[PDB]
């Protein structure tokens, strides 16, 4: 409200896409988290609800992560055969 | 290829069907190779003669009438 206006959120159009320009504004508020901001503050989570959300979707982060780890480093062995027939 | 079946006559063992698909992946790899006389007849104890009779048709013989 007291901020100065056409900075914050704004992106320039190119060339008339106004497609690839909206996309990138729905980019830069996905990455910064509005967008899921906007809609758990539709309607009110418990407090009790929102930490077991949020410790739910840290332990899955960290799963994931620790999981793709494990595939990579499990992955270097997925050449051919060196040995075959024994 | 001789069938399973056939290379289990030929060891006089059973053999599963994963043993079988181990053992001809291996002689494929060994024709793709240089291999020399002593590598081909050895490949060809276990490649049969398959039916190819032709599908070219019989002609019949030519008759003469009176």
């Amino acid at each position: 409200a007291k901020h100065l206006k056409f900075i914050a959120r704004t992106v320039m159009v190119q060339e008339g896409n106004v497609e690839s320009a909206y996309r990138t504004l729905n980019r830069i508020l996905t990455m910064d988290g509005l967008i899921e901001d906007i809609k758990h503050r539709r309607y009110y989570e418990k407090p009790c609800r929102r930490r077991q959300r949020e410790s739910y979707e840290r332990c899955r982060r960290i799963y994931n992560m620790e999981m793709a780890r494990k595939i990579n480093f499990l992955m270097r062995k997925n050449r051919a055969d060196p040995w075959q027939g024994c | 290829w001789l069938i399973k079946e056939e290379l289990e006559e030929m060891l006089v063992e059973k053999l599963s069907d994963l043993d079988y698909m181990q053992f001809i992946r291996l002689l494929e790899k060994l024709l793709t190779s240089q291999c020399g006389a002593a590598e081909e007849e050895f490949v060809q104890r276990f490649r049969r003669s398959v039916t190819l009779e032709s599908k070219k048709q019989l002609i019949e013989p030519v008759q003469y009438d009176e």
